């Protein structure tokens, strides 16, 4: 079957400048008739994917004209003039001058941002949850930029590695930032155990961690 | 308006098959070849097979040839998929799509997808998720805005489905992707309002798990 390499992997551009996706093969895509199946997809967040490009240069019905195709033999660019924020998502070359039909592994287009610091909150067990003899401290990071971050819990001044679960969304197209979640579970008993729960984060914004805590007790 | 409509997530057991379908409407069902994409762990696109509804004509990718069945039912617009002996691999999203390239003209028609459908082969069984509150004590942003958030832990299978105030709250709003851990998912969202909104105002958390047949709403209280 045809391989077919995309490259970058991902990409990073300012709303206003042009990006240039390149996609090579592994066999010429000139079929026998003289013409080249060579077409471009974008796949936006939590969509399905949709053309953008066929026969290596022509745009297909209601796609903008910043978006241009060009290329020959097995050598191929998608090349975006002016970047916009719906141009954010993966793009895929896919070739079907051989059969069967293959598909480039994709190259992720992020919207380059200022730099966001991120806007932490931290969460104690619920009733309903202790009650189950469970209890989980949730910490959320949002809207910061770049995605690169490093979360870390401490209980009583000791790191906890154990028992962490963290998730974290895609670039949000209204602000281009990324959010995270990082919730750390422990029995019922452990947890009426310690003192301070600690929510600890590292971020290009900051030459220092970035805390978020609360000391549990009662009255 | 041109639409194709796919089936509903599922679950399979190890060996057994599923028969997906891609129901459409807006164009002459028989006129067009159909085709099937399989998606994994995100980009990772393989063509499967396409159909002409009109003859029945299929031509398959040799790696599907035994695994994939392609039918079409003209007096229903619906094009179906039958997968067999189901394994680790065939976990993916599968898309059906109105591809649009005209043999005859050598040119193309505006390309259609259906939404997808998800197919998870497993042998863990069916739990209900368990929907706790998060109320602030220290995530509570202080004044002029504070933030919420609504824990879903514990099910299986995926998907779940979760809005803020029946959907009326969706701006502020993130949710984040299940991950699975020891059989089970745990999924998570945060929404942030107005100091002046909440406590005032209710703030409630509404969850789905279809699999599981559980809705269940949590009020987000001090
Ligand atoms: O995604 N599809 O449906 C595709 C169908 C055909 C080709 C060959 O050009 C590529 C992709
Ligand atoms: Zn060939
Ligand atoms: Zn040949
Ligand atoms: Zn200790
Ligand atoms: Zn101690
Ligand atoms: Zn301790
Ligand atoms: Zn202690
Ligand atoms: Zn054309």
């Amino acid at each position: 079957d045809i391989v077919m390499t995309q490259s970058p992997l991902t990409l990073s551009v300012t709303i206003g400048q042009p990006a240039s996706i390149s996609c090579k093969s592994s066999q010429s895509l000139l079929y026998s008739n003289g013409k080249t199946y060579l077409n471009w997809l974008l796949q936006r967040p939590g969509q399905s994917p949709k053309r953008l490009i066929h026969l290596v240069s022509k745009l297909d019905s209601g796609v903008p004209d910043r978006i241009t195709g060009s290329g020959s033999g097995t050598d191929f660019t998608l090349k975006i003039s002016r970047v916009e924020a719906a141009d954010l998502g993966v793009y895929y070359c896919v070739q079907g001058t051989h059969f069967p039909y293959t598909f480039g592994g994709g190259t992720k287009l992020e919207i380059l941002r200022g730099d966001a610091a991120p806007t932490v909150s931290i969460f104690p067990p619920s009733s309903e949850q202790l009650t189950s003899g469970g209890a989980s401290v949730v910490c959320f990071l949002n809207n910061f930029y770049p995605k690169d971050i490093n979360v870390k819990w401490k209980i009583d001044g000791s790191e906890r590695q154990n028992g962490v679960l963290n998730s974290w969304t895609d670039q949000d197209s209204k602000d281009s930032t990324y959010s995270m979640s990082s919730t750390l579970t422990l029995t019922k008993d452990e947890y009426e155990r310690h003192n301070s729960y600690t929510c600890e984060a590292t971020h290009k914004t900051s030459t220092s961690p970035i805390v978020k805590s609360f000391n549990r007790n009662e009255c | 308006e041109m639409q194709l409509q796919q089936s509903g997530a599922e679950l399979l057991r190890p060996g057994t098959s599923v028969k997906l379908s891609c129901k459409t409407s807006g164009y002459i069902f028989t006129s067009y070849w159909i085709h099937w994409v399989k998606q994994r762990s995100g980009q990772g696109l393989e063509w499967i097979a396409r159909i002409y509804p009109g003859t029945g004509s299929t031509y398959y990718n040799e790696k599907f040839k035994g695994k994939a069945t392609l039918t079409a039912d003209k007096s229903s617009s619906t094009a179906y998929m039958q997968l067999s002996t189901l394994k680790s691999e065939d976990s993916a999203v599968y898309f059906c799509t109105r591809w649009g390239f005209i043999p005859v003209r050598e040119d193309y028609v505006m390309d259609y997808w259906g939404q997808g459908t998800l197919v998870t082969v497993s042998s863990a069984k069916t739990t209900a998720p368990s929907v706790y509150p998060l109320a602030p004590v220290c995530g509570d942003t202080t004044g002029s805005s504070v933030t919420l958030g609504c824990l879903v832990k514990g099910y299986f299978p995926e998907p779940v489905t979760l809005t803020w105030n029946s959907g009326s709250l969706s701006s502020g709003v993130h949710t984040f992707p299940a991950v699975l851990q020891s059989d089970l998912y745990t999924l998570s969202s945060s929404v942030t309002v107005t100091s002046s909104t909440w406590p005032s105002q209710s703030i409630t958390c509404n969850v789905a798990h279809p699999a599981s047949s559980t809705k269940v709403d949590k009020k987000i209280e001090p």
